[PDB]
């Protein structure tokens, strides 16, 4: 599927929505199609991939073993109650797939609060005991980079490669094990309406008039002090964030999100 | 040569989530089926209890493929819930976002999910490309030449010959196979387009993000309306404007003309993969409130009788268990709705999904464009009549041909080009508004102790519903009804099989190693398990 020339890619899905793939899909100088004609070789990926069932397992296996060796991209969650079993692709459990196939790993990126932090299925009373990578998987010294939110800018995760392949290692690390060349700011240090937040102006609503004028989205449950990510810098889509649409941050790139900048809408 | 015995596809690839299918096939032809959803995340207990604002932040997480669609649902079911009427510019915005998606999603399947069935890559390699661009060019009012198509030759050449196939990694088709039919230059063309694809729906999910914050997974909407104050501006407006404009051209000179030329070479596909009953819940309103104000009307049609559509009663779904890994085998209306996962193994007391089997006065409903398309046709829907006599003038068949795997595929494309159209008549009507001096697009509401909600948005898919039970102001109970819940779910309390299960008797396999027939029907219905299973 691979071999020498252009480093190998396996992209594993365990608890996920496809939000991080489609993503990727979203890549924009270099998009996707140089991505995996030009700068990749993607090895495994189940939402693309032409074949199915024994042909892409037997792919998987392929790309694993590879003596050229292989980095990891993993997707979602990973579902430990009940050993495993709310999670399986060819009748194996996702625990099991993950802890087999990343220890083999030359490096592991963890993309997607899920990947990274457990994400939404891990929100109280998580019924099927997810996890993110490196908290399932301590035990195997597995230490993936986090990119984190929901889904994380593409951007964050080119850049993470193309520092990966430039430099042979991970880039500065923060205590959460995200890249700090991304994650190293607050949302709310780079926003355009913080003139208004140090004001005290604060829209009391969205109908009013102060939101329509932009005023600070505070006390509308802006999670932007609380959350670490580039959003306002990079933007998606090259075009837009939250923000900027009149929508307060959910604090999305943060571990146990769900539980912990909820109710959205307070502060 | 003909098989018989089991084939398993697990997984199957090429659509979103975790989807494993099972089949008992006799003398090359498949007599049973079995539709296996694999992975469980339990969305519908994480909201109990939470602030019913929140719902749409967490449901939106259902899918990032049908992105927005579930924030779109839970809104709508909150603002029902709390009887606010959003501004008539929070339906234009939300409705446009919505379109947006459509064109997005469609164009997506069709090429980077679907056509590897059919389009065999490393066959393209062969192609004459002057050849291939008189074909292109006689197919479409976009001009093709020889250089065009010789650098997408010579650029797959050079990854071919790194022997690194990556995602073509044991394609179904390498070694030649015979369920594969197109010749070179056809291969080629749509390989061409499969890459141009690559690029242009970045701007397809972009106009989402021009009004909706970002995409995947918008944030925009609000109980009451929307947020953006800036999708009023000429600016904002005009950046929509040109991405649709570019969307709606490739739609119209690429991806249709593709499908007819794919539809043309493998007209067998009109003998299989058909199914019975269609549901549809209408998509693109005037008022929040009425259904049948919808561009898309609702309808419910059984044994293909579309001269007696049926209104759609929401009282009449169900969903049931028997066949499914949760407790005991009482199906559920939604607002009586159980999530209470117990999982058995594959078979273990005849359960065999994580999907529940949505029922509909207890039989088994397709939805999605097949649906969406025949019940709008039958209820005379002009634009939706245009373009599928068309298609159908085009391709040399009659309508019966429509119930099938190539009819369903064909009807993905009939309401890919139907909605790219009418998102440009939606642009002016909110063009309009604000010229009339209508700047509001948040309505003031209150959230009441106890209440009932639902909200229905017809998604790629299908048909979607949120449905939640407000006790003490907080959810008591939220239930999720997803379009591929419908289509893929599992066999119900009666044992009728489900849409996707029934369609599959009758497939062909050539080879049972590589029975690209299966996921030729699979594909058509556009899969979702990450929706289906919440
Ligand atoms: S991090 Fe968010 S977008 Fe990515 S798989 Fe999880 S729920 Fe989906
Ligand atoms: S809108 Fe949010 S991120 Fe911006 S200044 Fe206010 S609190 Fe900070
Ligand atoms: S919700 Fe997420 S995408 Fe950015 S603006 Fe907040 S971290
Ligand atoms: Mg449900």
């Amino acid at each position: 599927l691979m071999g020498p020339r252009r480093p190998s890619v396996v992209y594993l899905h365990n608890a996920e929505c496809t939000g991080c793939s489609e993503s990727v899909l979203r890549a924009f100088e270099p998009y996707i199609d140089t991505l995996i004609l030009d700068t990749l070789s993607l090895d495994y990926h189940e939402t693309i991939m032409a074949a199915a069932g024994d042909a892409a397992e037997a792919a998987l296996e392929q790309a694993v073993n590879s003596p050229h060796g292989f980095i990891a991209v993993v997707e979602g969650g990973i579902p430990t109650a009940a050993n495993g079993i709310y999670g399986k692709v060819a009748n194996h459990t996702m625990l099991d797939i993950c802890s087999r196939i990343l220890p083999k790993a030359q490096a592991v990126i963890a993309y997607g609060t899920c990947a990274t932090f457990g994400g939404v299925q891990a929100a109280k009373p998580n019924p099927t005991g997810a996890k993110g990578v490196n908290d399932a998987l301590k035990h195997l010294g597995v230490k993936a980079i986090n990119i984190a939110g929901c889904p994380p800018n593409p951007y964050n995760l080119v850049g993470t490669i193309v520092y990966y392949l430039k430099n042979k290692a991970a880039p500065e690390l923060d205590s959460l094990n995200r890249p700090t060349m991304f994650f190293g700011q607050t949302v709310h240090e780079q926003c355009p309406r913080l003139p208004h937040f140090d004001a005290g102006e604060f829209a009391p609503s969205f109908e009013s008039e102060e939101a329509r004028k932009g005023w600070c989205l505070y006390e509308l449950g802006c999670k932007g002090p609380v959350t670490m990510n580039n959003c306002p810098k990079i933007k998606f889509n090259q075009t837009n964030w939250p923000v900027d649409a009149g929508h307060p941050c959910i604090g999305c790139s943060e571990p146990d999100f769900w539980d912990a900048m909820t109710p959205f809408y307070q502060n | 040569s003909s098989y018989s015995g089991p084939i398993v596809v697990d997984p199957v690839t090429r659509i979103e989530g975790h989807l494993r299918i099972e089949v008992e096939v006799e003398n090359g032809k498949v007599k049973n089926a079995y539709s296996s959803s694999t992975l469980f995340r339990g969305l519908e207990i994480i909201l109990k209890g939470r602030d019913p604002r929140d719902a749409q932040h967490f449901t939106q997480r259902t899918c990032g493929v049908c992105t927005y669609t579930h924030a779109l649902a839970s809104t709508r079911c909150v603002d029902n819930a709390v009887g606010v009427h959003i501004p008539k510019n929070a339906t234009y915005i939300r409705n446009l976002v919505l379109g947006a998606q459509y064109l997005h999603d469609h164009i997506v399947h069709f090429y980077h999910l679907h056509a590897l069935d059919f389009v065999d890559v490393t066959a393209a390699l062969k192609a004459d490309p002057a050849k291939a661009a008189k074909v292109a060019s006689s197919i479409s009012p976009r001009k093709t030449t020889a250089a065009d198509l010789k650098a997408v030759q010579d650029k797959l050449k050079t990854f071919v010959e790194t022997g690194q196939l990556g995602p073509f990694t044991n394609a179904y088709f390498l070694g030649g196979h015979p369920a594969y039919y197109l010749d070179p230059e056809t291969n080629l063309i749509a390989t061409a387009h499969y890459l141009e694809a690559l690029r242009l729906q970045v701007k397809a999910a972009r106009a989402m993000a021009v009004f909706g914050a970002k995409n995947p997974h918008t944030q925009f909407t609000v109980v009451g309306g929307v947020t953006c104050y800036d999708a009023l501006t000429p600016q904002r407006i005009a950046e929509f404007e040109a991405l649709w404009k570019e969307t709606k051209a490739f739609v119209d000179e690429v991806y249709i003309p593709d499908l007819l030329v794919v539809a043309a070479a493998y007209k067998d596909w009109t003998q299989y993969g058909g199914t019975d009953n269609f549901i549809t819940f209408g998509e693109f309103p005037k008022d929040e409130y009425d259904l049948n104000s919808r561009f898309f009307k609702p309808g419910v049609v059984f044994k293909r009788d579309f001269k007696n559509i049926k209104p759609f009663d929401k009282m009449q779904i169900e969903e049931h268990v028997r066949h499914s890994w949760y407790e005991g085998a009482e199906a559920r209306h939604p607002w009586k709705g159980q999530t209470q996962p117990k999982y058995t193994d594959l078979h273990g007391d005849d359960r065999y999904s994580w999907m529940k089997a949505p029922r509909y006065m207890g039989e088994p409903m397709e939805t999605g464009p097949l649906a969406q398309v025949l019940i709008a046709y039958s209820q005379g829907h002009p634009k939706v009549k245009a373009v599928t006599d068309a298609v159908l003038a085009k391709l040399g068949v009659g309508p019966e041909a429509l119930f099938s795997t190539l009819g369903r595929t064909a009807a993905r494309g009939i309401e890919t080009a139907v909605i790219a159209e009418y998102v440009g008549v939606m642009l002016q009507e909110y063009k309009d508004n604000i010229a009339k001096g209508d700047n509001v697009i948040c309505a003031p509401w209150e959230m009441p102790k106890q209440a009932e909600g639902v909200g229905f948005v017809n998604a790629p898919r299908g048909g979607l519903s949120h449905w939640i039970r407000i006790e003490d102001g907080k959810i008591g109970n939220f239930q999720l009804v997803v379009p591929s819940t419908w289509t893929l779910g599992p066999r119900c309390d009666k044992n009728k099989l489900s849409p996707v299960e029934a369609s599959l008797i009758g497939t062909p396999v050539a080879d049972a190693k590589r029975p690209v027939e299966i996921l030729r029907t699979v594909h058509s219905f556009d899969p979702c398990i990450a929706c289906g299973v919440h």
